């Protein structure tokens, strides 16, 4: 049916060029016209440019020109998007559509162009202290420093504390990304962990936060 | 090209009520032939693809709720969302569907009138771990606050480091429509060690007067 198979996410280095892939069904693309849209982190939605099958027309954003060809196989129901010699500035989301205005809007994949490496987070465990006389408020955190890619899951004591709890943005520090997280806990005096989880390099990391 | 302009960014909302969404551009999107202006509306959220909900100017899509409702003539137009719900937050984007190239406007969030909250502010000095690793983060959280204005001031022994401080803002939250911040000034081992004190000044609407939050590197 109406379906718009995109991809999620990928990796490209900086400098190289990739296409995406975007399965349609439900309608013949042949028939149809495929759009491309750019979606930035934290900004607004940009149109690239669309492929008109069909009548075999395909026009583009002069703001994307060179960058993007877009293509189409007919014969796979896919329709294509050719990202050129890929900058920071191309990292964002790619959204296939059919914006005479429709819905029809894939998944979108997450491009992410980047010189670095799979490396594993860094888990350090905020302990507070600050007893008074037993006059307090408990709160604590972690941090997952450097990583890559994203993402990473923070959970405190596997799913017991959600509510008190917060999971800042993984800022980038330099191809490496770092996220906090806290968790507030009334007083009481036995363990809140802060289970960390990287499906990319394979890690989880348990960090008991043990009092300081 | 034609210029979809729609302010503010964001529009405080109070639940339950009325609100109304602007939106403007630079040619008209009236279609002379068809007479209906071609204009549709869409609506964003973290980690979703656009919804459309009006097209033509004011026909509603199969799906959206009657709450919703478009107008709007040549130029301008907009979105008014009466007996606004807490799903209704979300940002809002007016599209040209006019010409080409294809050109959507920056957007209108909304965030749900809570009552101005003190943001409760912690500091935590790095870890033992954090320090064989030859850095030091000082971590701060200045969690539960509104309005999402406040600004934080980092500072080692009384002089303002306004450096190597990564702020992770947050949303706003769904249960008590409240913001949090995570700012958090990085430095190494041996800059961590060569002092001593370590603040986390926080300046935000509720109070008169900042919120302090020193540590020292040496209390136990």
């Amino acid at each position: 049916e109406v379906a718009l198979q995109q991809s999620g996410a990928e990796l490209v280095k900086p400098g190289a060029s990739v296409k995406l892939s975007c399965a349609a069904s439900g309608f013949t693309i042949k028939d149809a016209y495929m759009h491309w849209v750019k979606q930035k982190p934290e900004q607004g939605l940009e149109w690239i440019g669309r492929i008109d099958s069909g009548s075999s027309n395909t026009n583009y954003d002069p703001t994307f020109k060179g960058k993007a060809t877009i293509t189409a196989d007919d014969s796979s129901n896919t329709a294509y998007l050719q990202m050129s010699s890929l900058t920071s500035e191309d990292t964002a989301v790619y959204y296939c559509a059919r914006v005479y205005a429709m819905d029809y809007w894939g998944q979108g994949t997450s491009v992410t162009v980047s010189s670095a490496k799979t490396t594993p987070p860094s888990v350090y465990p905020l302990a507070p202290g600050s007893a008074a006389q037993t006059n307090s408020m408990v709160t604590l955190g972690c941090l997952v420093k450097g990583y890559f890619p994203e993402p990473v899951t923070v959970t405190w004591n596997s799913g017991s504390l959600s509510s008190g709890v917060h999971t800042f943005p993984a800022v980038l520090q330099s191809d490496l990304y770092t996220l906090s997280s806290s968790v507030s806990v009334p007083t009481s005096t036995e363990t809140v962990t802060c289970n960390v989880a990287h499906a990319p390099s394979s890690t989880k990391v348990d960090k008991k936060i043990v009092p300081r | 090209d034609i210029v979809m302009t729609q302010s503010p960014s964001s529009l405080t909302v109070t639940t339950g009520e009325k609100v109304t969404m602007t939106c403007k551009s630079s040619q008209s999107l009236l279609n002379s032939g068809a007479q209906k202006n071609y204009l549709t509306w869409y609506q964003q959220k973290p980690g979703q693809s656009p919804k459309l909900l009006i097209y033509w100017a004011s026909t509603r899509e199969s799906g959206v709720p009657d709450r919703f409702t478009g107008s709007g003539s040549g130029t301008d137009f907009t979105l008014s969302i009466s007996g606004v719900q807490a799903e209704d937050l979300a940002v809002y984007y007016c599209q040209n569907n006019y010409n080409y190239p294809l050109t959507f406007g920056a957007g209108t969030k909304l965030e749900l009138k809570r009552a101005d909250a003190a943001p409760t502010v912690s500091i935590f000095p790095p870890s033992s771990e954090q320090l064989t690793s030859g850095g030091a983060s000082v971590v701060c959280f200045l969690n539960n606050f509104y309005p999402k204005d406040i600004n934080v001031k980092w500072k080692i022994d009384g002089s303002e480091r306004q450096n190597g401080v990564l702020n992770s803002w947050t949303d706003q939250d769904s249960k008590d429509s409240t913001y949090s911040m995570s700012s958090t000034l990085t430095l190494t081992k041996d800059e961590y060690e060569r002092h001593n004190s370590y603040t986390c000044e926080a300046t935000h609407k509720t109070s008169t007067s900042p919120i302090v939050k020193s540590f020292n590197r040496n209390e136990c």
